[PDB]
């Protein structure tokens, strides 16, 4: 199945959760492809890709090359497709390229039909570009990543989520009166909430600095155990295709 | 793309009276 | 002075800091206009604006109306210009309106030249739209908001910041060796880092739920004092 | 728009930074 992950806003933990969930599914025996659809091109760094390695599916397209040559194998059952490094000129001029990347959709749709992977996870940016909407349309299921704070609370009342998305809380830690108030409120009111969450955990802060997914970095961390529970939930509930 | 499915229909009343932002969305 | 504030990624605290810095500048005797340049239109909620109040400078501009009629008075020293509420369809089709907003730049240039306000603070989104670029061009100074984590660390090596921007840490907390390591590294290497920061602080989490700037909500909060230190530094260094 | 001014010249001079660079491959990578 194709699974999109997209933060309700920036910085909520989408990329770290994508890399960790990919690692967990791979550990459960699944063949997994992870695709970074964010121009930040950060996902690769949870998989020990050198910062100076500029290649990626989008970089290859913009350079008139084959996006299939940009894949990297992390384990025998986990492959990675980085976005590629954009120059500063490209970063600040998205109108020069965000319409020229639509070939990735038929490429991924073919890859999906081949069945070489049980899971294709897509780290999606929090933008409304054409390529984000098109990649979202290829997803069988989707996770909308939040943190328990007033900003996310507002966003849930005013912005669209992908249809059929479930909501996954990250970075949670009890003790804050206002965050606990919001949390209890969501429990009684947010119908799309998943039955598990990811706690704040220094393993989730450290694993990126160690350039590893959280489950490889510290397998007995609470957040790694929670990501594993999410992986099992995906296998049970997100296995069907659109 | 649609708005999240939110249903506002014991200690929630305390949180709603504590925080004007939360009271606003709840009614 | 026109001061732009822009997170190096989403969620770092840009909007809460913008509302708090405006309040502090007011407490120091200054006249301030705060402009929300983010389509999320969240800044207004720190100033007790009703969620269902949809007006704002962009909402007016798209509706064919005078954007200058969408400003709001918060105190005698502090005015607010919300972005306005976009419909779901507008939010998912930024190409339908991102070029229809370019009059705000000339409008804010007129306001700047009038000297009506001593400070104009602009809450800027982290997109690469031409309007974000042009609003940044009329800023005399800018703050790039970060949190001390591996994500912002990477970003500072690969993405452009506004020219001349200084870097402001928010959300500094206890309990993270990796944060402390990155922080000590930044102290020796990040030339544009500001000499003060803002901690994670329950008052910065609560003030948005109370729909107030942090310094109005809890004037003796540690984070309100940290923002006041920031406001004093801006007075001394960003006045030109 | 420019990339942030970052100077790693005076890094390898304090033992507190050297231990962090040894701990964290991401930080060593940018510094060297
Ligand atoms: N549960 C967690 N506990 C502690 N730190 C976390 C947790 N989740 C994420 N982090 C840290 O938060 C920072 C941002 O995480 P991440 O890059 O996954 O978020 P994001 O939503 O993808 O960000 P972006 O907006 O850049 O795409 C990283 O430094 C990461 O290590
Ligand atoms: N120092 C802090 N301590 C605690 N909570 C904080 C702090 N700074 C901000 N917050 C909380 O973090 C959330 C996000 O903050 P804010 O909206 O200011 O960030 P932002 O960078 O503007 O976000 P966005 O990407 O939506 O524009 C809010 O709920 C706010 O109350
Ligand atoms: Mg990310
Ligand atoms: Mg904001």
């Amino acid at each position: 199945a194709v699974l999109g992950l997209q933060g309700v806003r920036g910085g909520v933990g989408t990329t770290t959760i994508t890399a960790a969930l990919a690692w967990s599914l791979q550990m459960l025996g699944e063949n997994v492809l992870v695709v970074d659809a964010c121009p930040d091109n950060l996902l690769r760094l949870s998989f020990n890709v050198d910062f100076t390695h500029r290649q990626g599916w989008a970089r290859a397209m913009l350079d008139g090359q084959d996006w299939r040559d940009a894949g990297l194998r992390y384990t025998s059952q986990l492959d990675l497709l980085p976005f590629g490094q954009l120059s500063i000129e490209e970063q600040e001029n998205p109108q020069h390229w965000q319409t020229r990347l639509s070939d990735i959709c038929s490429g991924l749709q073919q890859l999906k039909a081949s069945g070489r992977y049980q899971w294709i996870l897509i780290d999606l940016p929090r933008d409304a570009s054409q390529i984000t909407h098109q990649l979202l349309s290829l997803c069988d299921h989707s996770l909308a990543i939040v943190n328990v704070d007033a900003n996310c609370h507002i966003r849930l009342h005013q912005q669209a989520l992908p249809d059929g998305a479930h909501i996954l809380i990250n970075n949670f830690r009890i003790g804050s009166q206002v965050q606990d108030d919001i949390y209890q409120l969501w429990l009684q009111s947010q119908r799309r909430l998943l039955p598990m969450l990811i706690h704040r955990d220094e393993a989730m802060a450290e694993c990126l600095a160690a350039k590893q997914p959280v489950g490889e970095y510290r397998s007995d961390a609470l957040a790694a155990e929670e990501i594993l529970t999410l992986a099992n939930w995906c296998l049970l509930n997100y296995s069907g295709l659109k | 793309f649609s708005l999240p499915d939110i249903d506002y229909a014991e200690q929630l009343a305390a949180a709603l009276k504590r925080w004007p932002l939360l009271a606003e969305f709840a009614q």
